[PDB]
């Protein structure tokens, strides 16, 4: 599996890698754990690894042992880490979507989770009971990104190829709510919640423009042309006044200040930049992966 | 049985996957030819220089398997109608790449979605790929019965779903097709795979897809209801729909995962097989005509031409029509020869177009059933048939029947006839020239004589069949007008089509026509109330005839003689199709024209728009006298 899809640091310096094969005889997928984050992507110096049925499209942590997978199969998979973190055993595998599960996100609680798909449905999961609570056909097109509110469970974002960005609140009779810039802008692609102002977030569009949105003001306060192509992922730093890591299909990482100005820019990747996570140990180290099977470590001034 | 395919977007091992769908019980498999999430760059460095292989190898299946089992799917990331220039250019290249790889593998068909109003550049790219080297490749456009946008849950607080009657709004999905189809100039290579959502729309929307070339009906495992036991099933309305699509013999495609997790994938497939095998089993007409569906054929000219043995054979192989002819004579005899006169009075009875003599044999059976004397002439122009009569005349009939071998116009008859009996009625009734023939043969009818039939009448219905419109458009031939094929009728078992107005009558003829101003030329205006947003492609042609009193024949669907297969409808097409908006009137004009030698129809549309006058001066279609 050459095409590395997700790259998520645990809250103890450990590294999770999600990979799919997007070419060759087998179109499969894997999950890997690296207790040495500098020893990736090398299969031989990995703490634990496993082969999924099929590819992974998105991947999140569910605490410290749990891994939540968005499989091409339409299944949402939960993989429980071993007692000694040597093995990665399937907890549950549940075929509830009717196309690729494109995105997953764990809710503030962490005993519930949302999952977007290519069947246009959003779903809310009970990771405890291992069933679907709610099933919402909000959108008119395949569900690009879903991102749980950091602090409130009922609340989360979804965006989609129908050009809608939906703010959800599972406490209302009409839970979804359409927000964003003045006119219909280009398609949203990625959604990062702000870590320390749950009022505001940022969305990346398909034309390489990261925008900043205040739900209160429900108006586009600021936006910048960062990339030439699509913005595939947006991760905030654990920093006091956090930086913003913007991924792209132009094979470049950029890190941005609060005012969306270009601080750092990396051409290290020579294929698409897929995911990125900051180190919880050193907050100025940032680990990006790509489809070039590279795991580059960035020292962020 | 049903032709059934599995739609997947996840294929780990193509050997195994196709191994599984086969055992489940599917005939084919729709799968993405490249990985669906594996976007590719063609312009901007450094992503374009991505090391290959771009896809799994062709050697993974036999050429036979590629030619028989695999339907290719355009990768979902490809967006040729993007607003973003760069995404367009990239999607264009990716789209050809995936189409061209499809054609490399010699894949029966390739899938592409309509799921938006503007699919212009998508049509443009496909139209190019097509008009690039003639190849048996087929294209299934994936069109939803109901837009995703109009199916969504009413859960968006500030953009709600409008609960107001949207007649044209609910047809929007079909306009998507119509526009696409029209840009691709009605390619034979472009059909519809119709995707059926959980909530059906109004009948009138489902009525649009009549006369549209539906090679496939996509059914997501969602739309299936769960029963007492746990099996998948469908709503009674969903069933009616399946029964409508089974008559078009669509391939049924199963998309989405197994939501009946207590069964197999057999389950979904098996419900379909159970539906199909518990459908009203085929009636006398449907069974006989099962090959000839939407098969164009030039209308016979039994006057100018001589019919063949096996042509005459299928005329005779229709019992009902001759029972009716027998009855018709049976009655006329009684009404003409009083009970008391039965033995003193013989009737002079003349078949005019006697073929191999099924009307002669009917004329006999009728006489002894009604106990009256008859002398039979069997007038026949076709000398090959006359051989068959004279062989009957000699072996079985004897000198009762006098086989005459001339044109009934020409014949100088010895006596006059009580009853003349003609079967020389085509599919538009008067299109074989019964009126000209029986007018010439009238002078030897007794001053008080009966004709069987005495009255016949032609009926037109406007119809929509982009399908049959493509069939006719495909009848262009070298060394004649390139549109000549539109300016002539075709006898066809109209199947995949849509009747837009109830048939109204066109031309009526009487026999004996005793009028001193006998003129078989006609001008009839027809006004057709239309109550859909459809497209005009031509006019169905049917007929009814009175043989004698309450004995009639009809192919007019409403009054259609039960179990009668001597006749299929005729079809007058038109060059350019015509858009018809709901509650508009279609006005079509018809002329029966004639000189000394030819008889032809001309026909025009005067509303809602004007058409061009079809077949002026019989230049594209005449009927020899
Ligand atoms: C008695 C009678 C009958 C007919 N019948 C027809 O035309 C007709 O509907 N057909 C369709 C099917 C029954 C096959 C024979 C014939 C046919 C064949 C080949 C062709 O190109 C055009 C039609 C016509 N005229 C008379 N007089
Ligand atoms: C039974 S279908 C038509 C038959 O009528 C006969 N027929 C058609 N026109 C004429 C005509 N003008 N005179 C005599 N027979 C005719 C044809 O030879 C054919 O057998
Ligand atoms: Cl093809
Ligand atoms: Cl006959």
């Amino acid at each position: 599996e050459r095409q590395l899809e997700a790259a998520r640091y645990r809250s103890d310096g450990a590294l999770l890698l999600g990979a799919s094969s997007l070419s060759g005889r087998c179109w499969a997928g894997s999950l890997w754990l690296f207790k040495d984050p500098c020893a990736a992507p090398n299969e031989g110096f990995c703490s634990a690894g496993v082969q999924t049925e099929a590819g992974v499209a998105d991947l999140t942590w569910v605490g410290e042992r749990g891994i939540l997978v968005a499989s091409d199969s339409g299944a949402v998979e939960l993989w429980e880490l071993d007692e000694n973190e040597t093995l990665i055993v399937s907890k549950f595998c549940k075929y509830e979507h009717d196309d690729i599960v494109s995105t997953v996100s764990v809710l503030s609680s962490g005993t519930q989770a949302v999952s977007g798909s290519k069947d246009i449905c959003i779903k809310v999961w009970d990771l405890a009971q291992q069933v679907v609570l709610s099933s919402y056909r909000a959108h008119a097109a395949q569900v690009t990104c879903v991102a749980a509110s950091p602090h409130k469970d009922s609340v989360f974002l979804s965006c989609s190829e129908d050009n809608r960005i939906l703010l959800w609140d599972t406490r209302c009779p009409k839970p979804a709510s359409q927000i964003g810039c003045s006119a219909p802008g280009y398609l949203p692609t990625s959604l990062a919640w702000h870590p320390q102002q749950s009022e505001v977030f940022v969305f990346g569009d398909e034309n390489g423009t990261v925008s900043l949105v205040d739900t209160k003001s429900t108006s586009c306060v600021l936006s910048s042309a960062v990339h030439s192509q699509c913005v595939t992922g947006l991760v905030f730093s654990p920093h006091s006044v956090p930086f913003l890591a913007s991924l792209s299909e132009d094979c470049s990482l950029a890190v941005l200040d609060s005012s969306l100005s270009e601080l750092f820019r990396s051409q290290a990747h020579r294929d698409f930049v897929r995911d990125a996570t900051w180190s919880p140990l050193n907050h100025s180290l940032l680990t990006t992966v790509g489809w070039d099977h590279q795991v580059v470590h960035h020292v962020v001034p | 049985r049903v032709s059934s395919g599995r739609d997947l977007n996840c294929v780990p091992e193509i050997a195994d996957t196709l191994g599984a769908v086969a055992k489940q019980g599917f005939d084919f498999l729709c799968m993405p030819v490249f990985h669906p999430r594996f976007k590719r760059e063609f312009i901007q460095e450094p992503a374009k220089n991505r090391p290959g292989p771009q896809t799994r190898s062709d050697l993974l299946l036999s050429g036979r398997d590629w030619n028989t089992l695999i339907v290719g799917k355009l990768s979902p990331w490809i967006r040729p109608d993007s607003k973003v220039e760069k995404i367009r250019r990239n999607s264009e290249a990716a789209m050809l790449q995936e189409l061209n790889f499809g054609a490399y593998l010699g894949l029966p068909a390739f899938l592409l979605p309509l799921n938006q109003e503007d699919n212009t550049n998508l049509a443009r790219v496909l139209t190019n790929h097509i008009h690039t080297g003639h190849h048996s490749s087929m294209f299934w456009m994936r069109v939803p019965l109901v837009a995703p946008e109009d199916l969504r849950d009413d859960i968006i607080e500030n953009a709600p779903t409008t609960h107001t009657e949207e007649y044209s709004g609910e047809e929007k999905t079909w306009m998507w097709w119509h526009n696409f189809r029209t840009l691709c100039d009605y390619s034979k290579r472009i059909a519809v795979a119709l995707e059926i959502g959980a909530d059906l729309p109004s009948n009138h929307v489902i009525d649009r897809w009549l006369g549209e070339p539906i090679k496939a009906a996509i059914l997501p495992t969602s739309i299936f209801l769960t029963n007492k036991k746990g099996f998948p099933v469908l709503s009674k309305m969903h069933q009616r729909l399946i029964f409508r699509l089974l008559k078009l013999e669509v391939q049924f495609i199963i998309t989405g995962t197994n939501h009946h997790s207590e069964k197999e994938f057999c389950s979904y497939l098996q419900y379909l097989e159970y539906l199909s095998q518990n459908r009203p089993p085929p009636n006398a007409y449907e069974l006989f005509a099962k090959g000839y569906e939407d098969y164009l054929q030039s209308p016979l000219q039994p006057l100018m031409d001589n019919l063949e043995s096996q042509t005459y054979e299928v005329f005779e192989k229709d019992p009902i029509k001759y029972s009716q002819y027998q009855q018709a004579i049976y009655k006329c005899l009684l009404d003409r020869v009083p009970e008391e006169e039965k033995d003193t009075n013989v009737q002079v009875l003349m078949v005019l177009g006697a073929g191999r003599g099924p009307l002669v044999n009917a004329s006999l059976r009728a006489a002894k059933q009604a106990d009256r004397r008859i002398k039979l002439y069997a007038v026949e122009k076709n000398p090959n048939a006359v051989v068959t009569l004279e062989n009957w005349q000699f072996e079985e009939w004897g000198s009762q029947v006098t086989v005459v071998s001339s044109d009934m116009r020409e014949w100088v008859a010895p006596e006059k006839a009580d009853i003349i009996v003609s079967e020389l009625l085509g599919s538009f009734a008067d299109n074989e020239l019964s009126p000209e023939c029986l007018d010439g043969a009238q002078h030897f009818l007794k001053d008080d004589g009966v004709s069987i039939p005495g009255e016949y009448t032609s009926f037109l219905a406007p119809i929509s069949s982009s399908k049959l419109y493509n069939e006719v458009r495909a009848c262009r031939e070298k060394d004649r007008d390139p549109e000549a094929q539109f300016e002539m009728p075709y006898v066809v078992r109209l199947h995949n089509f849509h009747q837009l107005s109830a048939p109204q009558p066109c031309f009526t003829f009487s026999h004996p026509n005793r009028d001193p101003m006998i003129d078989n030329n006609r001008y009839c205006t027809l006004e057709f109330p239309v109550e859909v947003n459809t497209v005009l492609h031509g006019f169905a042609g049917y007929f009814e005839t009175v043989l004698y009193q309450d004995i009639t024949l009809s192919i007019r669907p409403e009054t259609h003689s039960p179990g009668m297969f001597s006749w299929f409808p005729i079809l007058f097409p038109i060059k350019q199709p015509i858009t018809v908006r709901e509650g508009q009137t279609i006005c079509v004009r018809f002329w029966r024209c004639s000189n000394s030698k030819k008889v032809w129809y001309e026909w025009a549309v005067t509303a809602p728009v004007c058409s061009a006058i079809h077949n002026p001066t019989g230049r594209s279609y005449t009927i020899g006298l």
